[PDB]
């Protein structure tokens, strides 16, 4: 399998570079520790208005003010 | 006041296309161990003026055209599309600040092959028509790698906005993460403009040999407007300059120097290489640039995701 | 509106220069010319290969048209599906190129 | 810095033609501004110049007269305006003016 | 006593194969050619400033024809028709007679400059150095018959160019 | 008058532009082609006069006939001259284009290109040197400089 | 020598410098000494039309600050 | 795209040269050979001179032979510069054309200093050369030769390793050795196919048995190996020029038979026999003994030969001119089968074709 690689790298190095770049593009997002952060950043981006909830009386994880401690925080994005 | 801005765009385009001819003749002179024009003006500065006045009073060839209307519309379309490719160019501010300036430029350069096609069919020579069809097939071939290289780059931009492409390159030139895209882009812009080593309209009779000298000068100046424009677009795209919003002329001087050096690089490439045979540049597109361009298109799709560097939409 | 003004100015400058280039040497009264091509009078021979490269352009350009919303598509929250379908469209353009290759479709204009 | 010596040589080429007027005179007639040692002047007003630092072909030249045999040769310089005694020297048939 | 151009079998180890692949993908020889063209960009060109600067010549140069005279005013040509006998293009037409003092002199000495091949066989056939092919090359005309020289035109060319022709012959007659 | 002054200045303008941008179509027939190529070579360099190197025949200003015109190529010369747009000029370079030359008495040679086309400059030599050909091109430029097209038009 | 080509490059470079300098100065002249408002999206156009209405003089670039409230 | 048939119609420069030779004397018919292969002037002069001298049973003096070989190799440089640079100019490499025509211009100055004409010298004559070298010429030929290798180096830097130039020449115009012998090819057209044949080695003339040089042999028969053979023949021509400059002997330059070569003008104007011989050589010409020779040299285009027939008079009965371009352009149709329209211009380039020697 090693003689085939040197043979095609001597004859057709454009296609070797092509299949190498394509194979890296296929396998490498499933191996990266940062692929989680792409999804986390895309769901942290507020295109819409954050429509508030009617306070029934029992929602301890929903804040009453933006500067309240509870709620989703973005210190992971400020730090990274 | 806006019409003043339109004229201060389009009249210096015509002047820079006029003097690009002089710069080409001089630089190709000194690279060929000779001088260029230095008799007509001081340092040849009146050579484009003399040559334009010569061409505009040269006799018409007065040919038999199949269509009079397409024989009129091919220079009109060539000049109009050569002038409309400049209006979204951010330098540092575009004339028309449109949200899809990249896609607009890609579309209006895709429309430029009708000048070649209509001018080839308007000539009654079958050989001129065959050469026109070869030029059209060459140009629409290299449009593919234009579109895909441009898409792969703008996956780092986030939008088709040309003005955002300055914001993208504030920390680094975009030729650093995309130099294989940049070099295939540069050769594809070299093959879009029928520019050497891809000038098979001068290899052994092109599409526009049947026009008069006036309309041939109009095709020629549309082609050089396309050359200067694609160099400016390449400079905006990969070699993006520093911009102070309180001092815009710094960006204007910086991109102007880079675009001049890139146009002189076109001049210096035509003074260095033999032509391709036609199947050899088809081989260069379909069998060399397009597999690499698809591989790097997969790479620039998947790379902002694996590095968490997806650019903003706005 | 500014775009329509600019397009009209570009078209008007182009039509003006074309009219000047077609009618400034017509003022000269040079002479009437009689003047009684590599092919002599033969009909234009069709080549299948130019038509094949034009259709191959059209098909890959439709695949490009599918590929064009990718910089906006990367902003989604379904990134695994977006990445799979993006790599799948570029792979199908590659498979179309490979089938055009290996069945001698890219030959004598390679 | 040696760019400064280049620009000083340009300024003394302006000085060497007797200022900006004679400088522009030789610039628009000769398309060339470099100064040489005046080898001589014939009976017509043609002036003959050496510069042995120039390469072989540039090292001898003529600035043609502005009037010869009644003709206004200010812009209409002519290669056959050179008399035969200077035609050996200018065409390098001899070293001797 | 011979050599083989292009008979090098290239090395197939990973070093040389990677060198050739880097040349293919990174375009090294194309940058080499661009560098050589850039190196000529900064050389001084070889262009002389014609008409003010002239191309170098030699006293052997074969230009415009001339009939010469002695240092007494008497013309050298004694009508022997050797120049028109040796003339490879038959450009010279000569008719002669004895003139009023009985000298052997021509009455017709035509040179068609549009038949002439400018090879100077006439000036080396000439036993008295009468015909020469002088140093003038800048004698283009606007009309064809202005290049059909008669004896008057050739004698006027000799009177015009003798100060240069005699010095060129003085430079070159020891090689003849 | 005033119109005489205007047509004088306009003739000077159009003659400046035509002589300062001459484009040659060179017939590389015979040995004179090599010396035309030396007139284009970097020592003499026609392009510094605005005289470009190898314009196409449908856009050229002067036809430089450089070499022997044989009888088998006389209609090809005439056809190229008929396809040239006006003002077209013809420079006859060297003795075979001028009067047949060394092949004047041949069965197969047109005795001078002036039998086929009208000729403006006759450049003599076998071959004429590249400096002599450049002299002939500058004499052609002086011939264009003294043209009186609009002045004769104003007097007709 | 090679600096003979620099006058043509200077003329062409000034001609390339002119359009960007012109559009920068025309944008600052037509928009109150500032950049032209970039409205690629309908929220930016909404705020711009709000500025044109709150300025009172039918010009979005006439800015109104704390002095326009009590 | 493919070329099925290539039919070259020629005769557009047929000027009836060798019928015009039949009415002119041997000295008078010498300058027709300047104009056949009109980039290889003194080589054709040498071929005609060797033909006439072979029929005359005389030989040139040694200094004449060394001058003829010196200017034959200067001429070989001229022709290979023309060949390589116009073969690249037609393909599209326009720049080494201009780079090499200044060295070409300096060699035309060498011709003009030795004869008076820049191209058609009429300098190599039957009997020797017409005139001796002027003083200071060999020093300037040395100053040229000292620098010309770098000019070949930068030409070869532009074209040889360039991938575009290799794609225009590597599988183009491939000629087998047996077809090249059968089609009558000569010179590089043989040696590109591997045929070890050069007439300056095998059938040597004037002093080529005394100069030492190598012969570039191709291996594939294509346009590219013929290109490399012409570049290496420029190299080896510089080698021969150095050996000619160092080994130039003293002595006369015409044969000292005043019934063949004309006497000096100092003794023509003094001696009776010399004036009679000057008269008869410039009016009648010398008589050549009756016979037919075929004398061929290795011109820079290939075997350039003269089949020269004398009947006893001072004018040739017949002068057939064998030129390499005739057979090479007859082989053009075979060499272009299975190739493309932009390959035919490379094949007409690699066959160094000048139509003065093709059509006569
Ligand atoms: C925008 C600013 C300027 C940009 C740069 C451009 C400036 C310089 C321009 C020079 C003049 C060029 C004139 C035209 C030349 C045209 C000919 C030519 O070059 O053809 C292209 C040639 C064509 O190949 P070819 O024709 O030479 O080779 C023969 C081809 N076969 C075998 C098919 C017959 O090469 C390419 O197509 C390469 C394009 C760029 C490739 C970039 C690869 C990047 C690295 C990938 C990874 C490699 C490592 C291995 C994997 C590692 C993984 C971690
Ligand atoms: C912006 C880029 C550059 C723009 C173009 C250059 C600017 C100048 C344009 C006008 C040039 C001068 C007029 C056209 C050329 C005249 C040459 C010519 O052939 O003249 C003879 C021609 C014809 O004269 P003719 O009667 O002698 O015809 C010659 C042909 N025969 C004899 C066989 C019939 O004259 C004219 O056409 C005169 C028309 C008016 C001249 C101009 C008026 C003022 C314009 C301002
Ligand atoms: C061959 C096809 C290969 C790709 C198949 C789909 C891959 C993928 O990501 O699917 C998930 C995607 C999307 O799943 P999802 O999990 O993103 O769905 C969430 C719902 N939305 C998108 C509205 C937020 O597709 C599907 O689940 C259904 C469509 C594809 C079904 C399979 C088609 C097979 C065709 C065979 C012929
Ligand atoms: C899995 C990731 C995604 C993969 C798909 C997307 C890839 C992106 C690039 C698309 C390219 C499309 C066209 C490819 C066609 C391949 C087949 C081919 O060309 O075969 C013919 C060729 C011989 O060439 P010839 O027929 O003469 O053609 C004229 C040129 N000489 O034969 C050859 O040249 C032989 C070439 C085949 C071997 C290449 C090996 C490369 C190895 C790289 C490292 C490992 C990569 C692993 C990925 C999977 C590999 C199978
Ligand atoms: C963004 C900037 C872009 C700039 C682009 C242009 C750059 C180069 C500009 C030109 C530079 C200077 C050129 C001078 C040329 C020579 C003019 C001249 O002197 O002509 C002399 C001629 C005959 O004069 P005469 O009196 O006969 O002479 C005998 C004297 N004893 O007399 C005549 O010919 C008559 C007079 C003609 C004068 C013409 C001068 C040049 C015209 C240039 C027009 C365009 C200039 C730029 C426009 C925009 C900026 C203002
Ligand atoms: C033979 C005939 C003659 C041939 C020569 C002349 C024609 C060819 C050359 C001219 C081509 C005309 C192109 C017209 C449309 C161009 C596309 C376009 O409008 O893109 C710009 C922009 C899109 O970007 P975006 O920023 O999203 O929009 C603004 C929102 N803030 O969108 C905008 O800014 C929208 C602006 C308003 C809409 C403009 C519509 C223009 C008029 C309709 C087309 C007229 C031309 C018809 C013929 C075309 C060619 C066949
Ligand atoms: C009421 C009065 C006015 C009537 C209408 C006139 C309109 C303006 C026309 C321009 C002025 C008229 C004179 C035109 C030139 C005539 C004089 C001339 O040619 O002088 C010769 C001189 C150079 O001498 P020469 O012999 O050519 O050089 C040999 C080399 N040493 O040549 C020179 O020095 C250079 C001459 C340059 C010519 C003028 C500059 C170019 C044209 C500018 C106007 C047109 C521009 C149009 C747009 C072009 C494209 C951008
Ligand atoms: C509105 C008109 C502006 C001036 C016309 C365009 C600028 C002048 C270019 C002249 C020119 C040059 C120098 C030139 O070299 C050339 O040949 C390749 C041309 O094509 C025919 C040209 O048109
Ligand atoms: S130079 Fe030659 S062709 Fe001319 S006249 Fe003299 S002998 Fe005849
Ligand atoms: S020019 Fe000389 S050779 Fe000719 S006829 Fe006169 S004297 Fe004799
Ligand atoms: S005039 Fe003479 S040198 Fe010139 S091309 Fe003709 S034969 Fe050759």
């Amino acid at each position: 399998v090693a003689a085939f690689l040197k043979n095609v790298w001597a004859k057709e190095p454009v296609l070797v570079a092509s299949f190498a770049i394509a194979g890296l593009a296929v396998i490498l997002p499933t191996l990266s520790p940062y692929t989680k952060y792409s999804l986390m950043i895309n769901r942290a981006t507020p295109y819409n208005y954050p429509v508030p909830l009617r306070d029934d009386g029992n929602m301890p994880d929903v804040p009453s003010h933006p500067q309240d401690p509870q709620g989703p925080s973005l210190e992971w994005l400020k730090r990274l | 006041m806006f019409m003043i801005n339109v004229l201060t765009l389009i009249i210096p385009i015509l002047l820079a296309v006029a003097f690009l001819t002089l710069v080409e003749r001089k630089v190709l002179g000194y690279m060929q161990f000779r001088k260029g024009p230095n008799v007509v003006g001081p340092y040849g500065l009146l050579q484009p003026i003399a040559d334009a006045i010569k061409l505009f009073i040269k006799e018409p060839l007065r040919p038999a055209t199949s269509s009079i209307s397409m024989f009129i519309l091919a220079p009109i379309l060539a000049l109009t599309l050569a002038l409309t490719m400049w209006i979204p160019l951010p330098m540092p501010y575009p004339l028309i600040n449109m949200n899809l300036g990249v896609l607009f430029m890609l579309a209006m350069s895709s429309l430029a092959v009708y000048s070649i096609l209509w001018s080839g069919w308007a000539s009654n020579s079958k050989y001129a028509l065959i050469g026109a069809l070869r030029a059209v097939a060459q140009t629409i071939s290299y449009e593919v790698t234009l579109a895909i290289i441009l898409l792969s780059v703008l996956l780092m931009n986030g939008s088709f906005t040309l003005s955002t492409l300055i914001i993208t390159q504030e920390q680094v030139w975009l030729i650093f993460p995309a130099w294989p895209l940049a070099m295939m882009w540069f050769i594809s812009t070299l093959a879009e403009t029928n520019r050497a080593p891809f000038d098979l309209t001068e290899g052994e009779s092109g599409f526009n040999v049947e026009y008069a000298a006036g309309p041939f000068a109009l095709f020629f100046m549309a082609e050089y407007a396309n050359i200067i424009m694609m160099n400016i677009f390449t400079t905006t795209l990969f070699l993006g300059a520093f911009h102070n919003p309180y001092m815009p002329e710094l960006y204007t001087i910086n991109f102007t120097i880079k675009s001049l050096l890139l146009s002189i690089t076109f001049l210096w490439i035509r003074a260095s290489y033999p032509r391709f045979r036609y199947d050899q540049l088809m081989h260069l597109l379909w069998k060399n640039f397009l597999p690499l361009t698809l591989a790097l298109c997969m790479w620039h799709v998947s790379l902002p995701i694996l590095l968490s560097s997806i650019p903003p939409q706005t | 509106m500014n775009l329509m003004i600019t397009l009209l100015t570009n078209f008007t400058l182009a039509t003006l220069l074309v009219t000047i280039a077609f009618w400034l040497p017509q003022l000269n009264v040079y002479s009437e010319k009689t003047s009684p091509d590599p092919m002599g009078s033969a009909r234009l021979p069709f080549s299948m290969k130019f038509f094949l490269v034009a259709i191959t352009f059209l098909l890959f350009d439709l695949e490009i048209a599918l590929l064009l919303p990718l910089p906006w598509a990367s902003q989604t929250t379904n990134l695994n599906t977006m990445l799979t379908m993006a790599l799948l469209l570029i792979f199908l353009l590659a498979v179309s190129l490979a089938y055009e290759w290996t069945q001698k479709g890219l030959e004598w204009t390679e | 810095m040696e760019l400064l010596q280049v620009l000083k040589r340009g300024l003394q080429q302006v000085s060497g033609h007797g200022g900006l007027r004679g400088y522009l005179r030789v610039l628009f007639r000769a398309n060339d501004v470099r100064v040489g040692t005046l080898v001589g002047e014939d009976k017509y007003g043609n002036k003959y110049y050496e510069d042995n630092k120039q390469f072989f072909g540039r090292h001898r030249w003529v600035i043609y007269t502005t009037e010869m045999n009644g003709k206004n040769t200010f812009w209409d310089v002519d290669g056959s305006m050179v008399p035969p005694e200077w035609h050996r020297w200018l065409h390098c048939m001899t070293d001797d003016p | 006593t011979y050599k083989y151009v292009n008979l090098r079998e290239p090395s197939m180890d990973m070093k040389s194969v990677t060198d050739r692949a880097a040349q293919t993908l990174l375009w090294t020889e194309l940058i080499r050619g661009l560098g050589m063209t850039l190196s000529y960009l900064f050389r001084e060109p070889a262009t002389i400033n014609y008409p003010f600067e002239k191309g170098p010549l030699s006293p052997r140069f074969r230009g415009e024809h001339a009939l010469r005279r002695y240092p007494s005013g008497e013309e050298r040509c004694i009508a022997c028709k050797l120049c028109e006998a040796v003339c490879p293009a038959q450009a010279i037409t000569i008719e002669a007679e004895p003139r009023a003092d009985g000298s052997r002199r021509t009455t017709r000495y035509d040179i068609d400059m549009t038949k002439c091949i400018y090879c100077g066989f006439c000036q080396e056939a000439c036993p008295v150095d009468a015909i020469v092919e002088g140093p003038n090359f800048e004698f283009s005309t606007e009309t064809h018959e202005e290049l059909l020289y008669n004896k008057e035109k050739l004698l006027n060319n000799g009177d015009k160019w003798e100060a240069e022709i005699a010095a060129n012959i003085q430079a070159d007659y020891l090689y003849r | 008058s005033r119109g005489e002054y205007v047509v004088a200045k306009l003739d000077d303008l159009i003659n400046w532009a035509r002589r300062s941008s001459l484009w040659p179509m060179t017939f590389g027939l015979a040995c004179c082609a090599v010396e035309m190529m030396h007139m284009a070579a970097p020592r003499y360099d026609m392009d510094r006069f605005g005289v470009v190197f190898r314009a196409s025949p449908r856009q050229s200003d002067v036809m430089i006939v450089a070499g022997t015109l044989t009888n088998k190529m006389a209609p090809a010369l005439r056809k190229v001259y008929d396809q040239m747009p006006e003002p077209r000029y013809v420079v006859s370079m060297g003795s075979c284009a001028n009067g047949g030359g060394y092949y004047h008495y041949s069965y197969s040679v047109v005795r001078g290109c002036d039998r086929i086309v009208p000729v403006d400059i006759y450049v003599p030599g076998c071959p004429p040197t590249a400096e002599a050909l450049l002299y002939g091109i500058l004499q052609l430029q002086k011939k264009i400089k003294r043209e009186k097209r609009l002045r004769i038009w104003y007097r007709r | 020598m090679w600096f003979e080509v620099l006058p043509g490059i200077a003329v062409m470079g000034v001609c390339l410098f002119i359009p960007g300098m012109a559009t920068a100065r025309i944008h600052r002249f037509s928009n109150g000494g500032r950049e032209k408002r970039v409205a690629h999206y309908s929220y930016q156009w909404y705020l711009m039309e709000r500025d044109r209405r709150v300025s009172g003089v039918n010009r979005y670039y006439v800015s109104k600050g704390l002095e326009n409230i009590d | 795209e493919m070329v099925r048939k290539c039919d070259p119609h020629i005769g557009l420069l047929h000027r009836g040269t060798e019928k015009l030779i039949e009415y002119k004397t041997y000295l008078q018919a010498l300058p027709y050979f300047d104009r056949l292969d009109y980039v290889s002037m003194m080589c054709n002069e040498q071929a005609y001179s060797l033909a006439v001298e072979k029929l005359l049973n005389i030989q040139p003096p040694p200094r004449a032979q060394w001058i003829r070989v010196l200017f034959g190799e200067i001429t070989r440089l001229l022709n290979h510069i023309m060949a390589v640079t116009t073969h690249a100019l037609d393909i599209g490499a326009m720049t080494p054309f201009f780079w090499m025509f200044e060295e070409r211009e300096k060699m035309f100055e060498f011709y003009e200093r030795v004869s008076g004409a820049r191209m058609h010298a009429a300098y190599v004559r039957p009997g020797g050369v017409h005139q001796d070298l002027p003083l200071g010429l060999m020093d300037d030929i040395y100053e040229f030769s000292k620098n010309f290798s770098l000019r070949i180096d930068e030409l070869e830097e532009m074209l040889t390793n360039n991938r575009i130039w290799r794609n225009r020449t590597v599988d183009i115009g491939v000629v087998t050795a047996e077809d090249a012998l059968n089609y009558g090819f000569s010179g590089v057209m043989l040696r590109g196919s591997g045929i070890q044949w050069d007439l300056r080695k095998t059938q040597p003339y004037d002093v080529y048995d005394q100069v030492e040089f190598d012969v570039p042999i191709g291996s594939r028969g294509d346009c590219y190996d013929r290109y490399l053979c012409r570049v290496e023949e420029m190299r080896q021509s510089i080698r021969i020029i150095s050996q000619c400059l160092n080994k130039m002997p003293p002595g006369e330059i015409k044969v000292d038979d005043a019934k063949v070569s004309p006497p000096k003008r100092a003794e023509m104007k003094t001696s009776m026999e010399s004036l009679i011989h000057h008269f008869k050589l410039y009016t009648e010409g010398y008589q050549v003994p009756p016979g037919a020779t075929y004398t061929a040299i290795e011109a820079p285009k290939g075997e350039f030969g003269v089949y020269l027939v004398s009947d006893g008079s001072s004018r040739p009965y017949r002068c057939k001119i064998k030129a390499p371009g005739f057979a090479h352009l007859a082989g053009l149709d075979k060499m272009s089968k299975g190739h493309m329209l932009a390959d035919v211009v490379a094949i007409i380039g690699t066959q160094d074709i000048v139509f003065g020697e093709v059509d006569r």
